[PDB]
Formats: structure tokens, C-alpha cells, sequence
């Protein structure tokens, strides 16, 4: 029992190691998109001219 | 036209619908990643627990 | 002048800058308020469980 | 513990549901806000021309 549970929170610990990456990363990429949706948006205006 | 260059869009239909669509889907995407980082730091907490 | 009659929108500065600062206010606080929707579910289902 | 069990089974279920109408919440603010931001670019560019 003692031996199963320290190993099983290490292989939690490197999951939300993970995990917090990837919410970083989602975070910059929705900056990202929001950028690119208003070069669509430049792209929109310049279709009228 | 001036103005085009200086604004310096492209301002193609073909080119607009294309960057659009590429740009919703990366959102969906993204949305898809930040998900999946909610779902997985669910299972982080229910382990650790 | 008749494009901008036909755009409508009466666009005076003060009211540009005071929307802009409305929406942005207004996306961050959605954000923050689907965050914390999350967090609560969260512990729902720690509960749950 | 039986009592304990079902009681807490309530709590469970009222905070769930609240969770659910606040989520709903949120995806409705969602659409409101890629709205705000459209109608911030009309402004701008009303301002420009």
C-alpha cells in the first residue's frame, strides 16, 4: 500500500505538469485567434473598397 | 489604392472565405484544447483525492 | 456621406471609446464568470465522487 | 451514514442544477460578446471614414 500510492501522486504530478502547459499554451492561442479574427475583419472592410 | 497597399490586405474573396474559416476552426479547436485541459485537471483532482 | 448613412451608426468617439471599453470589460468579466462556473462544477463532481 | 449519504445526494443535485443554468448563462454571453466586439469594428471604422 505504501509503495503503490507515493508512485501513483508522481504520475499525477507529471499529469498536471501536463496539463497547466497546455492550458498556458490555449490561453496565448485564444490572444492569437482573437488577432486573426480581426485581420478576417481587415479583410472584410477591404472587400467594400 | 493607396490606401489598399497601405492597409496592405489582399482583399480576395477566395483568400477571405479561406482565412476565415481556417481561423473559426482554429477557435474550435482551442476551445477543444481548453476543454480537454478542464477534463483532464478534473481526473488530476479526483486521483489526488 | 451616403456610405455613412448607409453604415447608420452614429460613431462619435466619446461613444467609440466608451463601447470599446464596455465589450472588452464585458468579454474578461464572461470569461472570468465561465471560469468560475467551471471551478464550481468541479467540485460538484469531487463530491459526487 | 445513511442519512449523511442522502443528504449530501441533495446537496449534490442542487448544486448541479444551479451549475447547469450558469452555464448556459455564460454560452449566451458568449454570442453578446462576439456581437460587442463586431459592432466595435463598425465604430472604428465609421471613425476612419
Amino acid at each position: 500500500s505504501h509503495k503503490q500510492l507515493a508512485t501513483e501522486q508522481y504520475r499525477h504530478v507529471e499529469m498536471a505538469r501536463e496539463l497547466a502547459e497546455q492550458s498556458g499554451a490555449s490561453s496565448d492561442l485564444e490572444t492569437d485567434h482573437q488577432a486573426a479574427s480581426d485581420h478576417l475583419n481587415l479583410v472584410q472592410t477591404a472587400m467594400r473598397q | 489604392l493607396q490606401e489598399m497597399k497601405d492597409i496592405g490586405v489582399q482583399a480576395d474573396a477566395n483568400a477571405e472565405m479561406r482565412a476565415r474559416e481556417r481561423r473559426d476552426r482554429l477557435h474550435e479547436a482551442l476551445s477543444v484544447n481548453r476543454s480537454r485541459v478542464n477534463q483532464l485537471e478534473k481526473q488530476i483532482a479526483f486521483c489526488e483525492a
